RNA sequence: GGCUAAGAUC
């Protein structure tokens, strides 16, 4: 209780904005889950 | 070989229509140009062609493109470590790796112009009141125009010249686009008032850019890219990037709460935050139900998710309208690639040479987002008396704050929330209320440090680790996730209870522990004399130790650089393998000056890397596979003609090594020297040659103690201070005390953000520098290791002992003085002869040359 | 955020389209007989 | 304060020491050994 | 003590200590008790010098690992 | 003592060369010594000692389920003077 | 042998490459 | 350096159609007068065929007026928006309808 | 009087319901195994 | 059936209205 | 005549 006054931005509670995850694979190998995670974390 | 055969084996069997000219090596062509044309990302089809010949030679280059991103998935995670061997697939793998991330660039450009992708605009308004309200709480005064007859103007031009010209041209550089580059920096030298003309009309009147260059570095473990840019447009950069730090000096605009400044910034971002964690009000005590957390994360979205439109528009906040037009179209002007052209306005580009304002602005801007605008007022202070680095205004400020300090990297951020008894249960409820776990799912995945994680690591309490959650969830909630994220891979949030004593911090350089004696601490291993003894403020006691352990990004990082000196032997010279590995070391031992005698995996990684490159020193000689090689042709010093490695590893030299002959008249005196006691080493670590910064601390804050007295003594008995006033003052202090007497004094002064420029400047040169720590403008000279070739020539035995195992006595010299000068190897290798070739060295050999 | 076409009305409502992954079995049931 | 000429003006500067990535200069031992 | 390695050809490879001051009589008896022939049918060369009977190993200058080829006579 | 009875059956056999052989029965309780109620007992966390401080060490060591948990002398709140 | 093996940090047995055998003779 | 002058863009003209487009350094290679980035630049504003260099209506006006306001730096973005794709005469652009507007 | 209690909770966290269903069907099997569940969620099992 | 040569190498609307509210917000 | 990092290339 009046810990967060001056806070701009409340509460996101949105990760995705659709789902908690991906949770769908497709075929393209660019658009995917795995060169998503490829350009994110060995690449930066 | 195989697809392209079997693309031949279909072309004439998926109908070809009979026997009525069918196709040749030109359909084989078309297949050829349309995978170079999806090589660099671009839209160019192959079209005007029939549509089963089409829909054949497209369904043949999705299953390539599906085996080649596989194959550069595969080296990738092969890429850390992998198999410590990389010949050309090192090129191969970060050429591959550079067209998937031109092309997810260019896809994600491409989605901002026709999606929408933005800001939040109904909170972007908040964003720009948010700044709006903290400048006039601060009444900080705008960066003012340019002037056009500036006094100032001439020493902000003169430190960003020098600073180009230092960075590219150093030694061996011959280019296209280098000889352009040092013709203009000479042109510029040559005519002051012609190129703050040039810099002015470019400023002022061309609001647009040329291409600029992204290239990725050879960095194995994280890619980071190296944007150059155009000559002329680096010139007139550098001097806006000058006159925004010396403007932001004179008007305070960045706060003390984002510290990656030119202060000290090795130590004051470990000790002076280990020394004001310790001398908070009743910090270590948390027996009334008191809790801390300390959380320690990057932001990793200050960097591609900006938006052009709200960083013009707090460009015109903090600047005039003609600078802030300059610096926002620089940062969209084009990303050309080796062969792609991708396009612009989606991000910030860091590369720049401006990227340092820009960094500054969002630092102060997500830190207010973070805090609170009546927080930082609070945090900092009033203007007309500012706070420092980790103090405050009085005592009830820090009390009835829940934020008790703030941290801010370049990328990190650090905050060491301190929470009460009902504060704590008011968070955790609010936490489990929005996130609940029944299966106690909330202690599932949590990271903890490697510090011996058994009794030192965070305690996985039910309270403490619902206070992990929670003090994390509010932190990721009050910031927006279009601006900047907070993920929790990358996180790391270690609680202090009543349950877990120990408390973890992985700080700029690496990973901290502070651990109280009174609340009943960890095991206290302590390996040597690196254990930080933080003393509080107020009794001036032993109030906490704290621990410093070497990180383990920072190992891997060391360890992939001893592999690339290791895996360019062959290619290069003896005395290059060997001055690659001793600038590596000393970049490595004096930055954990206390870290590295502290962490006994690190030593062995020390002991295993000098005993490969000795191992791969010797193939470059002869490769029979030595049995026992002299240590004398490795440990020499290059003025003795020797390799002139730096030993930080305990490697003693034999006793059938010091012996020196000389036969003048009488006989051959056999001379030995006597330290056959315990044992006889060669050359001691580095570790004891360098003073650790617990201790450099502590006489600095004695040096200048001592240097405001003699100067106080000096000014009011109206004398000079001459050198033997400050002889024993000039060893080194907080910075070195000869940067401020240098003949450049006048002009390094006004150069402001010396440790900010230089992080950004490996960020855009080519090849990764490994001068993060500080410079020898402002700081100077720190690592000073003339007492270390005195003690390894005199260990090794003497100039006699060295000259005894060497071609000396058949050279003809009367006296040992000066006389120094494929073709390097070939010098060195017979130089050493009689060490290098005996029947000790070599064991089975009866090999004779000729007659 | 992305932007891409769901795979329910592609293959059609009826025909339940599956996609698996990973983590099952591990090399264990059709390697061995199971424990009858 | 007002110090001494002889302290002043001891050295050049301008310049970070560690220029670069170069790994081949030899930036330790400032001092010759004879 | 040094340990002289008399590594002959075919396999014939044994490690042999012998005494700075002990002669190349001694040293042959040594070598003959790892390697399993007369100690008399034992010739020492480096590269066509062939060994004597009566010097001792401290006037060849013969150090720790200084390894022989051995030949039998 | 069953607090202390565990491998008492394979310590038995170990040190009497595998010549011997012993089987736990139920038996009735005994207090053990000390208090769960005296103060000044600072109970080690590693190692306990053999001195009567036991009943200290026994009742924080039960203060892993709920109930009689960490500072156990809120017998008072039960028990109010009148 | 004629170091005393003692001061050397953990261990050195032969740093020639070829440590097949994983062994101290204490167990 | 390297204005893309009557003579280089004939130079740059003929490389286009014989060496290439893709090959900057066949283009430096037949010049000798400007640098390879320059003659990619030329290439795109000043002798390329598909540019319009002309028709600065009242359509385009109101177009990059309109996006005057909805990006006010980033002009290698809002070149393509205008469909006028010049680069720099949409700078000039700007600066003749402020002009005509400064009243 | 099954004086000895020894606790019992599965590796990974998700599986509670399966060391819930297991303890109460080895409660069917040994007469004396009284599976009493903690207050502090700690599944205990009495023992001999 | 037709194999024309291929050889070029060296050898809806572009705009969204979010963009243009977040610029007249941040106008007004 | 194919695949190799517009293959790096003034």
């Amino acid at each position: 209780r009046r810990w967060d006054d001056d806070v701009v931005f409340k509460n996101c509670a949105k990760g995705v904005d659709d789902q908690k995850k991906d949770k769908r694979f497709v075929n393209d190998t660019l658009r995917s889950e795995f060169h998503k995670k490829f350009m994110e974390k060995y690449i930066k | 070989l195989e697809l392209r055969a079997a693309v031949m084996h279909d072309i004439l069997d998926m109908m070809p229509e009979g026997i009525k000219q069918n196709k040749a090596r030109t359909i084989l062509q078309h297949l050829s140009e349309a995978w170079r044309c999806w090589k660099a990302n671009i839209p160019w089809k192959v079209p005007g062609l029939p549509t089963p010949i089409e829909n054949m030679i497209l369904r043949y280059v999705k299953a390539k493109a599906d085996w080649w991103t596989n194959t550069a998935h595969y080296n990738r995670e092969r890429i850390r470590r992998g198999a410590t061997v990389d010949k050309t697939v090192c090129k191969k793998n970060l050429g591959r790796l550079t067209r998937l991330y031109l092309k997810a660039e260019q896809e994600r450009q491409h989605n901002y112009l026709k999606d929408g992708p933005y800001i939040t605009a109904e909170e972007a308004v908040a964003v720009y009141t948010t700044t709006v309200h903290w400048l006039e709480s601060r009444r900080f005064s705008p960066i003012p125009f340019p002037p056009l007859s500036y006094k100032h103007d001439t020493k902000l031009l003169i430190l960003a010249l020098e600073r180009l010209k230092e960075a590219y041209s150093v030694k061996s550089r011959l280019n296209q686009s280098q000889r352009e580059e040092l013709g203009l920096i000479e042109q510029a030298y040559d005519n002051p008032h012609e190129a703050l003309s040039r810099i002015k009309r470019h400023l002022l009147t061309q609001r647009a850019f040329k291409e600029v260059g992204i290239e990725f570095m050879d960095l194995y473990s994280h890619l980071v890219p190296v944007y150059d840019v155009e000559p002329l447009e680096k010139i007139t950069d550098a001097y806006l990037d000058q006159y925004l730090w010396y403007e932001a000096d004179k008007r305070r605009l960045f706060p003390p709460w984002i510290k990656p400044a030119d202060t000290e910034p090795p130590p004051l971002l470990v000790y002076k935050w280990c020394q004001g964690i310790n001398n908070l009000q009743d910090v270590w005590e948390t027996s009334e139900g008191e809790c801390n957390v300390m959380l320690e994360s990057r932001f990793e979205k200050m960097y591609e998710k900006i938006d052009l439109t709200l960083l013009n528009r707090l460009l015109r906040l903090i600047v005039d309208h003609n600078i802030a037009d300059y610096m926002t179209a620089k940062n969209n002007v084009v990303i050309n690639y080796k062969d792609m052209n991708h396009t612009n306005s989606y991000g910030i580009i860091r590369g720049l040479q401006f990227a340092s304002f820009i960094v500054q602005y969002y630092g102060l801007v997500m830190d207010l987002l973070v805090l609170g605008l009546h927080r930082a007022s609070e945090m900092a202070g009033p203007p007309q008396m500012p706070n420092d680095f980790l103090s405050f205004q009085d005592i009830a400020t820090e009390a009835a704050h829940p934020i008790r300090l703030f941290c801010r990297y370049i990328d990190r951020i650090h905050i060491f929330f301190r929470f009460t008894a009902d504060e704590a249960r008011d968070l955790i409820q609010r936490y489990l209320t929005e996130h609940p776990d029944p299966n106690n799912e909330n202690i599932v995945g949590y990271n903890n440090k490697k510090c011996w994680p058994r009794d030192a690591r965070m305690r996985l309490m039910k309270h403490d680790v619902n206070l992990g959650r929670a003090v994390f969830w509010d932190i990721k909630n009050r910031l927006p996730r279009s601006v900047t994220t907070v993920q929790w891979e990358n996180s790391f949030v270690s609680v202090y209870s009543k349950d877990n004593p120990n408390l973890l911090f992985n700080m700029c350089g690496f990973e901290c522990r502070i651990l109280p004696k009174c609340r009943t601490s960890y095991e206290e291993f302590t390996h040597k004399d690196g254990v930080w003894n933080l003393q509080n403020e107020v009794t001036k006691e032993r109030t906490a130790q704290c621990f410093l352990r070497v990180d383990d990004e920072s190992m891997q990082r060391f360890h992939n650089r001893v592999r690339q000196i290791l895996m360019a032997s062959g290619s290069t010279t003896f005395t290059k393998i060997v001055n690659k590995w001793n600038t590596a070391l000393i970049g490595l031992m004096t930055y954990f000056r206390e870290a590295v005698v502290n962490t006994q995996e690190l030593l062995d990684l020390l002991v295993k890397c000098e005993n490969k490159i000795q191992t791969r020193i010797k193939i470059g000689l002869n490769s029979k596979m030595p049995s026992r090689f002299p240590p004398v042709v490795f440990y020499t010093p290059k003025e003795l003609g020797g390799l002139g490695m730096l030993s930080m590893g305990h490697v003693l030299i034999p006793q059938s090594d010091l012996r020196w002959s000389k036969q003048t008249d009488v006989g051959i005196t056999h001379f030995r020297s006597g330290m056959s006691h315990e044992e006889d080493q060669l050359i001691p670590n580095l570790y004891r040659y360098i003073q650790p910064w617990e201790s450099e601390f502590i006489d600095s804050q004695r040096v200048w103690a001592e240097y405001a007295l003699k100067r106080q003594e000096a000014i009011a008995q109206n004398r000079r201070l001459t050198l033997e006033d400050l002889e024993d003052s000039w060893d080194r202090g907080i910075p070195r005390i000869n940067t401020l007497f240098q003949k450049d004094r006048h002009t390094l002064a006004y150069d402001k953000g010396w440790r900010v420029r230089t992080d950004f400047k490996q960020y855009q040169v080519l090849k990764q520098n490994p001068f993060w720590w500080t410079h020898q403008r402002h700081d100077g000279k720190l690592w000073n290791l003339n007492n270390y070739r005195t003690d390894m020539i005199q260990a090794l035995g003497g100039v006699e002992g060295i000259l005894e195992h060497t071609l000396f006595k058949g050279t003809y010299f009367p006296t040992w003085e000066g006389l120094f000068w494929q073709i390097p190897n070939r010098r060195f290798t017979l130089w050493w002869s009689p060490t290098i070739n005996r029947a000790n060295v070599y064991v089975g050999f009866q090999v004779q040359l000729d007659l | 955020k992305k932007y891409y076409p769901t795979a329910e009305e592609v293959y059609g409502p009826e025909v339940e389209t599956i996609v698996q992954e990973e983590d099952t079995q591990p090399l264990t049931e059709p390697i061995i007989k199971p424990v009858k | 304060v007002q110090y001494d000429q002889r302290l002043f003006n001891q050295s050049k500067g301008m310049d970070s020491g560690f220029a670069g990535g170069e790994d081949e200069i030899y930036n330790v031992y400032d001092q010759a050994w004879r | 003590m040094i340990e002289v390695v008399c590594n002959d050809r075919l396999g014939k490879k044994v490690r042999v200590k012998c005494n700075t001051d002990d002669t190349i009589g001694d040293l042959k008896k040594l070598i003959a008790a790892q390697t399993g022939t007369r100690w008399n049918k034992i010739v020492l060369k480096k590269w066509y010098t062939i060994f004597k009977d009566h010097v001792s190993l401290g006037d060849y200058e013969i150090h720790d690992g200084m390894n022989l080829e051995l030949y039998y006579q | 003592p069953a607090i202390d009875s565990f491998g008492f059956e394979t310590d038995l056999r170990t040190h009497t060369q595998g010549q011997a052989f012993s089987l736990s029965v139920f038996h009735h309780w005994q207090i053990v010594p000390g208090d769960p109620l005296d103060k000044s007992i600072v109970i080690r966390p590693l190692e306990p000692q053999p001195a009567p401080h036991l009943a200290r060490e026994f009742m924080i060591k039960t203060r892993r389920r709920k109930g009689l948990s960490e500072d156990v002398s809120i017998s008072k709140f039960f028990d109010d003077p009148m | 042998d004629h170091f005393n093996k003692t001061i050397l940090p953990k261990v050195m047995q032969v740093k020639n490459f070829g440590r097949s055998g994983r062994t101290k003779y204490t167990h | 350096g390297g204005v893309w002058r009557n003579t280089e863009d004939e130079i740059l003209k003929a490389a286009v159609m014989k060496y290439g487009k893709n090959q900057w350094s066949r283009i430096a290679s037949l010049l000798h007068r400007k640098s390879a980035k320059q003659c990619k630049a030329r290439w795109y504003e000043w002798l390329d065929p598909s540019i319009k260099k002309t028709e600065w209506s009242r359509e385009e006006e109101e177009k990059l007026l309109h996006l005057a306001k909805l990006m006010p730096t980033q002009w290698r973005t809002i070149a393509p928006i205008i469909g006028r794709t010049a680069a720099q005469c949409l700078e000039h652009y700007e600066f003749l309808l402020d002009k005509a507007a400064q009243r | 009087t099954s004086v000895i209690k020894i606790a019992v909770e599965p590796v990974n966290p998700s599986e509670l319901p399966k060391m819930l269903d297991g303890l109460r069907k080895v409660n069917k099997s040994y007469p004396s195994l009284t599976t009493k569940v903690e207050e502090s969620g700690e599944h205990v099992i009495l023992g001999t | 059936w037709k194999i024309p040569p291929c050889i070029s190498n060296w050898k809806t609307v572009h705009i969204n209205e979010n963009f243009a509210k977040l610029a007249e917000a941040l106008y007004i």
